[PDB]
């Protein structure tokens, strides 16, 4: 306070004026003489403290160094916040990899570079794909040549294993996964995700019929519900836990299946959270309600409401998630019968 | 000149032998990590300092890959240091060992990313962070808050150094193979022996018929001597049950169900076992000696 | 056998034979019994006075698996579990 | 001044260490004597 100290004494440690920037730095503990100037030695200490300055800094070079390339920056708000906070005085250094690992899925590459190390990835204005560079963030005063080369060769590694899963996960069509599902269970009284899905396949017909689809659409439902939530058994999802939904599309897509089906199988999940995008396509919002429904009916026939606090299933999602597709798609519905009918082919 | 892997525990130990620790020898039975080891998970309950740093080597038939994929073994060595109290340098003597190993710290970006450990096989929590070397997680750091039931009192630090990558990342190779144990023999053409014949045993040739019947004969024996208030014995044969429960699920013989009973009976045991150490250690009078404040 | 002053501290062996096989080339074999070399060295008469390090003992922190192990090896093992793992 | 136990070690690895010898880490089971163990009779 102005020139004197305040004398207090919190865990054991009593208030001075004495304050620490970068460790090993030449500045390993400075001593500030008066208050006021205060904000001007950490800025002398390299230290941005600002909350809001560090992303001005931050998004002002990473744009700067991709057109070195002749390309862009991907900024999620959520991978942005996080990285923010991570660096006390940033400085982003782009690396290269090889071109080879273009031939995975490009919800793959992302994934890893975000997920994990959180990268940035880079697209090219032209030919909007994915592009072999990226750009990481250091944290302080370091060697550049050093960082890269160390980075490049852990980023170079995670591919190796990604591209041996999918190579591994691609010999076989999916039809074949479909029965090797009975290891993941569900519930210790109602069973396996095989049962889930046998009773998913069975009433849908009449689900698809309560919403007024026309007839004509009847075959293909029955068809989806065949192949319907089986990429979690592949290799490529049981790790990578946030692709559940989408490498069953891209699966299907390659085997050679019509477009009015893969849309379905990845519309299965839809809403993964909150704020994300609602089915849009009739086949799939009959899926989608119809998974809704057997949820919340088999864990309410074992008597697992949750609390205000506690989510051992999240069944407030689910709800949320069914009213939210039927309300945002304007869809006439009778719930009370509907749920007698899903009831039915309970085990129980 | 390049730093072999028979030398970095020469520098990691004649270091923390400088700072106070006392180096001792690994375990002795089959442990699946590096904290059930006696040293650690016994020896952090009760009022007494305990400054102590050792290697161990860890098995983990879960983790077998037939001994193909650089990044996963059915063996890996690892480095525990644990000291208690915390003499509050507790993240700058981790620095200053880091360049006495060898590496420097002014051209090379160490940061912490929090990371919160928590096994409820045995019951221990705590609070603490991942060391990232360029990208690397090399190191845990963890203080504790709990072990077994009882509340930690002081609370301990725990560096667990994973001594297998730092060298795989710093020489500059890209197998595990062609990390290089000493000058003129390799670590890819000694340790592969007890490897590959390891991964087979685990994998497809693991007869289940003695397992199933080895993991209740050791429980009850692990129970008969606890009873007889025998510690050490007790918390030994815990050990050598939960290396039966890994193996089977390596085989992949346990369903979905039985999951939870085998979790629960182990935990149960290591709970009523941890409580045995505290009442035999009081009635010694503390020999070691007492923390107050 | 190496005597140092009247204690036996080393074994020194030139091997002939392991198991069935004849050894080619023979191998040479040094054991050391590091327990009683410092017991004899440092002046002690007990073995427990033996110091671990500047600062700790020997005797004060490597009998908790001793006395333990040696009440379980004379009258607590269990003999119906060895008698059926042995074979 | 006289020597500990704990050094007694580092010197006699150090030492072996420099003729050319391999220093490994110990046995995994109990082991009733010192040559038994795989890394010496097999």
């Amino acid at each position: 306070h102005g020139d004197l100290i305040v004398p207090f004494c919190f865990a054991g440690i009593s208030s001075g004026n004495q304050s620490c920037g970068l460790r090993n730095s030449s500045l390993a503990n400075f001593k500030v003489e008066a208050a006021e100037l205060y904000l001007h030695t950490l800025e002398k200490a390299g230290i941005l403290i600002d909350m809001q300055e560090r992303k001005q800094r931050i998004l002002h070079d990473s744009s700067i160094l991709a057109e070195g390339v002749g390309g862009d920056i991907i900024a999620p708000d959520s991978l942005v916040q996080e990285v923010i906070n991570l660096v006390e005085a940033p400085m982003p250094i782009i690396g290269r990899y090889d071109v080879s690992f273009l031939a995975l899925p490009k919800d793959v590459l992302i994934t890893v570079m975000q997920k994990h190390q959180k990268y940035f990835p880079v697209t090219s204005k032209t030919m909007g794909n994915l592009l072999p560079c990226f750009i990481t963030v250091a944290n302080g005063a370091i060697k550049e040549e050093v960082v890269r080369k160390g980075n490049e060769a852990v980023l170079r590694a995670r591919y190796e294993d990604a591209k041996f899963f999918y190579k591994m996960d691609t010999q076989k069509k999916l039809s074949e996964f479909r029965d090797q599902l009975s290891s993941i269970l569900f519930h210790e009284r109602l069973g396996t995700m095989l049962d889930k899905m046998k009773r998913v396949e069975n009433t849908v017909a009449e689900v698809a019929l309560l919403l007024g689809i026309n007839e004509k659409m009847i075959p293909a439902i029955k068809d989806a519900a065949a192949l319907a939530m089986s990429d979690l058994a592949t290799n490529i999802v049981t790790e990578f836990t946030s692709l559940a939904g989408i490498m069953a599309r891209h699966y299907a897509l390659r085997d050679g299946l019509s477009e009015q089906i893969a849309e379905a199988l990845f519309e299965i999940t839809l809403p993964r959270f909150s704020g994300d995008v609602f089915p849009k396509t009739d086949p799939g919002i009959v899926l989608a309600v119809t998974d809704r429904l057997d949820s919340l009916v088999g864990l309410f026939g074992a008597g697992c409401q949750p609390s205000s606090t506690n989510d051992p299933f999240g069944l407030r999602r689910i709800s949320y998630g069914l009213v939210q597709i039927l309300v945002e798609n304007k869809k006439n519905f009778d719930l009370t019968k509907a749920l007698t009918l899903v009831a039915e082919e309970q085990p129980i | 000149s390049v730093l072999t892997f028979q030398q970095a525990i020469q520098r990691l130990q004649d270091y923390w032998a400088s700072v106070g620790c006392a180096v001792m020898q690994c375990s002795n039975t089959e442990v699946g990590a590096g904290t059930m080891n006696p040293l650690t998970f016994l020896r952090v309950l009760g009022p007494e300092p305990w400054n102590v740093a050792y290697v161990e080597p860890s098995i983990r038939p879960d983790d077998s890959r037939y001994g193909d994929n650089p990044n996963r073994l059915q063996r890996h060595t690892q480095f525990q240091v644990i000291l208690k109290p915390d003499p509050g340098n507790s993240q700058d003597l981790f620095l200053h060992s880091l360049s006495a190993l060898g590496i420097n710290v002014r051209e090379h970006d160490i940061r912490f990313v929090e990371d919160n450990w928590e096994s409820p096989v045995l019951g221990a929590w705590g609070l603490g962070w991942e060391v990232w070397m360029d990208g690397m997680e090399i190191t845990q750091f963890t203080y504790f808050q709990q072990s077994g039931s009882l509340p930690l009192l002081p609370v301990s630090v725990e560096i667990t150094y994973g001594l297998e990558r730092i060298l795989m990342s710093l020489q500059g190779v890209d197998h595990f193979k062609n990390i290089q144990y000493t000058k003129g023999i390799t670590y890819g053409e000694l340790f592969l022996e007890n490897e590959k014949e390891m991964s087979a045993y685990y994998l497809e040739h693991a007869n289940v018929d003695n397992i199933q019947k080895h993991f209740d004969d050791f429980e009850e024996e692990a129970r008969s001597l606890l009873s007889l208030w025998l510690p050490i014995p007790a918390y030994d044969h815990v050990l050598k049950a939960s290396h039966a429960f890994n193996i089977l699920d390596s085989r992949g013989f346990v369903g979905v169900t039985e999951r939870a009973r085998y979790f629960g009976r182990m935990r149960s045991l290591a709970r009523q076992c941890a409580q045995l150490w505290v009442k035999t250690r009081e009635n010694l009078g503390y020999p070691l000696g007492t923390y107050q404040e």
